């Protein structure tokens, strides 16, 4: 029987069937609840909307993401989202499909334990499994060696792999991603007069970020140029008219990935954490790591991020080794694509956590062997 | 009207004094609950230190 | 058992049975008392006349409205009017019918408390309910989303609704309506020589207003045109002969709705308060509010009011939105029509305030739950 | 040569000389223009009245605040107010005094640019400077560490400071203040019968708010108590007689600061935003932030606001740290007091923006270095 | 007359509530020093218990 792949992430649910080429369902990981009164007797008021139905009733709801930084912090809402994904989007019975869930590295054990307990109890899946997003991204890239930088909506992390062997001591997890860039942009837009405070307005600002922002190859003279002329200004149109124009914000927003001090964080930029995770590996494999930087996730989709990353890592690394940033055009779905590939492998069909194994060993089976 | 304004300052003092009275009463009750908690905790600590003393003098 | 709908209003009582298409009784909400002597012994003098009986004998009576600005300010007269409505117009027994009264938003609590107390005590209705006029108007318009501008005889108010959710912080209530226009016209007709000071003459002027007045699309050039030629002059015949002719008064009277400074008010015109109530709503729903302006009430019946409204709002809103003024031809009875629809819904039969709930909770039950 | 301190604010201008203990001039930041006709030939009709002269001719004027939410939205009226402040209230020549203006954090750049351009051009100040209201409030409180809560007439904002270092990523700005409470009270008073719609009537309602309103320690049982007895009712006398009495409105008005949903806002109460701004700072300084909550501004002057704030933050924070709300008795002028202390410092005399620096760098010098 | 009697009632409320605030704050601070010494006792108990754990892990 076929299996399900359910890459959760903190900003977008991506589900589908093991074997396909792309996720069948892609919708926001949002649960909305009404704020206002409700006066039309007989309108049939739902209690809560999920997915992109909550995105269309956006104006009257207060939206909540049940996953904050890769960690599930509201389990009822996560159960609602999974129920939606299984029944309304994929239209299957979870009792007839092994499920391949996905998780970021270096996050609490209770996350996986509760995940597998929820699956086996309130969905009665025949089997399940929890992979690491970076490994699946490597599968999708068609490699067995490289340092993959995954940057979604909640968490950025590097995982260096060599010949299919992981270097767990060199895994470096950073905690700024798309959502912190959205918040920084909401803050920077105030200095032009635009004010976005609501959750719905946060979605509007996320769309502005996805449409107008880009990474500057050289931040300082780009700033000077934006101050000199006005050729960098684009115009966006809110969903009530009200055209707005932004200038240097376009590249001041994603620059936070390379200077996390803009949001008051002490960490280093993604280029420097990548270089550090490389230099934490054995001296023999880093020459091959330098040439297999695999970008993944949505936050790595800005125009000009590959060139800036290559420039920075080249300036850091020795002047001989060949830096090579691999950025596929569909890198936003690499985790799901690799998950489908993995779940389709014949030799993988022994790694599932059968229901009987759980019935014996409790929820703690998940990190014991799998 | 002088009597009026004196009565007004009077009732102002009354209101603020009763507010701080109720706040302080809740504070006193919470403090007493805290005393009870500390008695309980010192009791538990005495028990455990005494058990360890028993074992140590035994060995 | 069928239910009654009793849209009260401050200038006209519209009553009927829940399930009909139009109110069964429509008469003025007025109570007249004789002022003169009375000489013919045995003529059978009544103490007071109500409804449109007081309208035909108005030559010898002094007329009084028991509702000033949506607020009932004479509870004996209002009890007389309700007694008339039940026994002489509808010819039913109030002890056998739930009654759906109606009220404007943002008016004192004692109004609804006294309404329900009067009903339950001096009429012994089995149950009752007090709705909001704008919600019922939206029911009758066949929508669940829109900003409805209701304008009757006493009060003008906007209520924005979205997906059946009211935005009670954006409700705006204005206190000029048909009656203030009637008074302004009584004051403007003096500058041609005609003098109406009596209450009966106020009724005459109300009829002049309902027959000869219209809203000018462009006030200034219309003024200049009326000054240039004399093609705008119509003639009216009072009920004793004495033809009168009015000129620019025809459009100077309803223009007060768009320039409330003419009667010395500080507010903004109905177009501007509509735009403000829209701009007080969440940025996502106002594009759908812009295209569902639902006009209602008698004061919105002037010829050319929809076009002036659309012109003004279009000039105020961004140049991309589609402003649509929805003005049905029967918009004078939308509140009653919607009230009948509402009282006919099967899911509504649990929202009544039963006699027993009142007997347990006092008159305060009305707003406390329902 | 002495310097001027000109804390503008959205509701009250407070000006004076650097070095005093209190502002010399405190008047409403308002500009009135006559509505009505004007008949007595020779009365010397002024075009517009400013300050508290517009407050005594209030009955015939239409008042307008030139500052909406900390942002100056009418630059001609703001220039009128500044001209008044300099010449008629302080009675000085602006060409002989450096000027210390004040601004809220996180508001557009054009505000400060236009402010400094206005000063240097149409007043010819020798130098100027634009401070942040929270820093000055801390100066006046006699501290170098704390999280202030400044709440004036237009904007409420927290700024956490430690050892004289600001945490700009933890600054949280909220947009409900005295004016939104005044409007909410104007709305809540209608449900008891009283109707205030004019701007003058808004001033009357502001005075009612300043005299009769307080913050309930526990909102729910306070509500139940006001419903049970009638000992919470006070009486107020409008300036024509006409005594009015209010009950639970007294504490329902300022409760909006703790439940901003009453006016249809999605934000959190001031206690929750204070706690969030604390929890956004480094784990080492927040124990010292918990014990230095500095209240400032007029809207923090309600009776019982410090007690409610302490109760709420205590319920939110861990059960070991000591919450101290520092509410001085003169907290309404802390920004001005701190501004005078700052402008009087010897080591500050190098931070002024001299006129020559502006002549060289344009109006952009302001946020460039100062 | 009503102002005189209302001001007298306000004065007596002032006095009673003032004395009550006095006694309440005193009893509060005294119970709080009690709490203080109980916390210090918790500290001493935990330290001596740690010492006994040390002796038990040694022998
Ligand atoms: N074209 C784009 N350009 C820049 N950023 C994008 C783009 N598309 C998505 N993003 C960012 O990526 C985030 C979603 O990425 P995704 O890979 O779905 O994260 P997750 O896997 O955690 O759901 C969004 O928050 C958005 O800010
Ligand atoms: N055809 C019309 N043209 C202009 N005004 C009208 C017309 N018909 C009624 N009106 C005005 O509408 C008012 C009555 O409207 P209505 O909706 O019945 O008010 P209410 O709901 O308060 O009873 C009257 O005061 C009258 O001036
Ligand atoms: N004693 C008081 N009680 C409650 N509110 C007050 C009091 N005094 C002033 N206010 C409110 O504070 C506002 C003015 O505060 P202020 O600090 O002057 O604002 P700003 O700093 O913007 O000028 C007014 O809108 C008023 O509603």
């Amino acid at each position: 029987t076929t299996a399900l792949v359910c890459d959760n992430g903190s900003g977008l649910v991506k589900a589908g069937f093991a074997g396909d080429d792309a996720p069948r369902a892609v919708f926001p990981s949002i649960v909305g609840r009404p704020r206002h009164q409700g006066v039309m007797v007989g309108m049939g008021q739902k209690d809560s909307y999920v997915g992109d139905e909550a995105q269309s009733k956006r104006g009257i709801l207060t939206l909540k993401y049940p996953i904050e930084h890769g960690i599930i912090t509201n389990w009822d809402d996560m159960e609602k989202i999974w129920h939606h994904t299984f029944y309304n989007e994929l239209r299957v019975a979870p009792e007839e499909h092994p499920t391949l869930l996905t998780e970021a590295p270096l996050n609490p054990k209770a996350n996986r334990e509760k995940m597998t307990q929820i699956m086996f109890e309130t969905f009665n899946v025949p089997a399940m499994y929890v992979a690491i997003q970076a490994v699946l991204s490597l599968y999708a890239s068609g490699r067995t060696t490289g340092i993959v930088l995954d940057s979604g909506d909640g968490v950025t992390h590097n995982v260096p792999i060599y010949e299919g062997y992981a270097l767990p001591h060199a895994i470096m997890r950073l905690d700024l991603a798309g959502r912190d860039l959205t918040d920084y942009l909401m803050k920077i837009l105030t200095e032009r007069g635009y004010s976005f405070v609501t959750t719905a307005e946060r979605e509007i600002v996320r769309d502005i970020k996805e449409k107008l922002c880009y990474v500057a190859l050289d931040f300082e003279n780009e700033m000077a140029t934006a101050a000199s002329s006005s050729s960098l200004e684009k115009s966006y149109e809110l969903p009530d008219g009200q055209v707005i124009t932004i200038g240097n914000e376009r590249f001041r927003c994603p620059e936070t990935l390379f200077q996390p001090s803009f949001i008051g964080m002490e960490s280093a930029g993604i280029h420097e954490t990548t270089y550090n995770s490389i230099m934490k590996c054995d001296i023999d494999i880093r020459k091959d790591l330098y040439a297999n930087n695999v970008l993944s996730g949505g936050t790595t989709m800005y125009p000009g991020i590959a060139d800036r990353m290559q420039k920075e890592i080249t300036a850091l690394a020795p002047s001989t080794m060949k830096i090579k940033i691999i950025a596929p055009p569909e890198r936003k779905y690499s985790v799901w694509i690799g998950g489908s590939i993995l779940a389709s492998l014949s030799t993988f069909q022994q790694m599932w956590i059968s229901k009987q194994e759980y019935d014996e060993a409790g929820p703690s089976i998940v990190h014991r062997k799998c | 009207e002088k009597y009026s304004q004196k009565e007004d300052k009077y009732e102002e003092e009354i209101k603020v004094l009763s507010d701080k009275l109720k706040e302080a009463e809740t504070r006193a009750e919470f403090a007493e609950r805290s005393v009870t908690k500390l008695e309980k905790s010192i009791d538990d600590l005495e028990d455990e230190l005494y058990a360890q003393k028993l074992k140590y003098k035994a060995i």
